């Protein structure tokens, strides 16, 4: 969740 | 100044949205030489991603205006030089975050998962180098990219299971920069079509974690279908 | 530098959407003295509506951190330092734009719409100084507001039609003035509807310039609903 | 247009 956004990913 | 008041700083600039704060703040923090915990390698990265994605986005919306303005000098003149002052910041962004995570992070991280974090991010960044390059670094750029992922996957394809989000979002950015940086497709294709199986076959989880690696698995998916027509 | 490249750069900032770059280049069209045509006021006026817009917002979301971390002294510390560097810009941002009004843009206007677009935007900024003044300030500062408003209220009667976007951007405007800043309902109702009814009284216009008004009108009307219960 | 983002319009 924090992880989803920290994990900056592709399209 | 004290680490965990950098930290809250870094919180706070995050609920108002001021990204570029926020990164100065976590990059102090990373400056201090300890090993950052899960939550505070999450507001890092969080950061820097906000930052250096406003810049792509705006690199993009003006790199595309320069294009349709050729050759009408003038305005090509005004739209190529703003261009430049946002990949000015661009690199500039690249360049710090490269350099935290190989004086610091990289150096510091005493578990699989974040080796894996990080070095992934060593390819997004060098990734994003690659998207603005100029023609006598590209090859150097985009080789660094490519080794900091392999080097990233490779450890988490022995280290963490397959449907781990560090490790699902690694194989959707690695596939993408296969498609959008190297121009192979197929690369792209196998590399995701592979993780998303991988994580299929394991399938166990969690309702929450469930929800994570399911909705990288959807992003794999898209581009999946995308990718083949 | 020339004017014409700073309006061009302040068009690709705002396709870029980067509002403080945009500023910039409008801030300094504007210094050179000569009067906005209404493309340039327009520009100028976006930019910094969403550069204050930026800052107000983040003002909000820490202010409110600040008054749930009462009294959690060392918490509480911090969002407070971070809610006033926030402030810090949004008084500078204000300030700039209030010195821009009166050294040039009020001075040189023309015509009576770009007295009533300019006054209305004086009104706004010394707002925006009211929604965060301290206490030994505030009585001016709000002061400074309503007379801009006033001024600006009076010459758009006299000069525009009801239904003039600009003349009911300031009623809507005004009138928020009056509930948030002043906290009059009665006032921000009677403004309001009577702008509103104003402007039915002479519905005529045509189907674009029909939009601008109608979609002004029914922000009227939201906050009337909304302020009556 | 251009003019309804320029006015800046309250809530």
């Amino acid at each position: 969740q924090g992880l989803l956004d920290a994990l900056d990913l592709a399209s | 100044m004290d680490k965990n008041e950098l930290v809250q700083k870094a919180k706070l600039a995050e609920q108002a949205e001021r990204y570029d704060d926020m990164a100065a703040c976590m990059k102090s923090v990373t400056e201090q030489g300890a090993e950052l915990s899960n939550e505070e390698r999450n507001l890092l990265s969080v950061a820097y991603k906000n930052v250096v994605g406003a810049r792509r986005s705006s690199w993009r919306v003006v790199s595309s205006i320069e294009q349709k303005t050729e050759g009408a000098e003038k305005k090509q003149q005004m739209a190529r030089e703003y261009r430049e002052k946002i990949e000015t910041e661009l690199r500039d962004i690249c360049n710090d975050v490269l350099s935290l995570l190989e004086k610091f992070l990289i150096p510091n991280a005493s578990q699989a998962e974040s080796k894996v974090f990080y070095l992934k991010m060593k390819g997004d960044y060098y990734r994003y180098l690659a998207e603005v390059a100029a023609g006598d670094d590209k090859k150097g750029i985009v080789d660094q990219s490519q080794q900091a992922y392999q080097e990233a996957f490779e450890i988490s394809k022995k280290e963490m299971q397959p449907t781990h989000p560090i490790r699902l979002g690694l194989a959707l950015n690695f596939s993408v920069f296969y498609y959008e940086i190297l121009n192979s497709p197929e690369k792209a294709c196998s590399l995701a079509k592979t993780a998303f199986d991988e994580a299929i076959a394991e399938l166990t989880l969690s309702e929450e974690s469930y929800k994570d690696s399911t909705l990288i698995m959807q992003l794999l998916r898209d581009n999946l279908t995308l990718w083949t027509s």
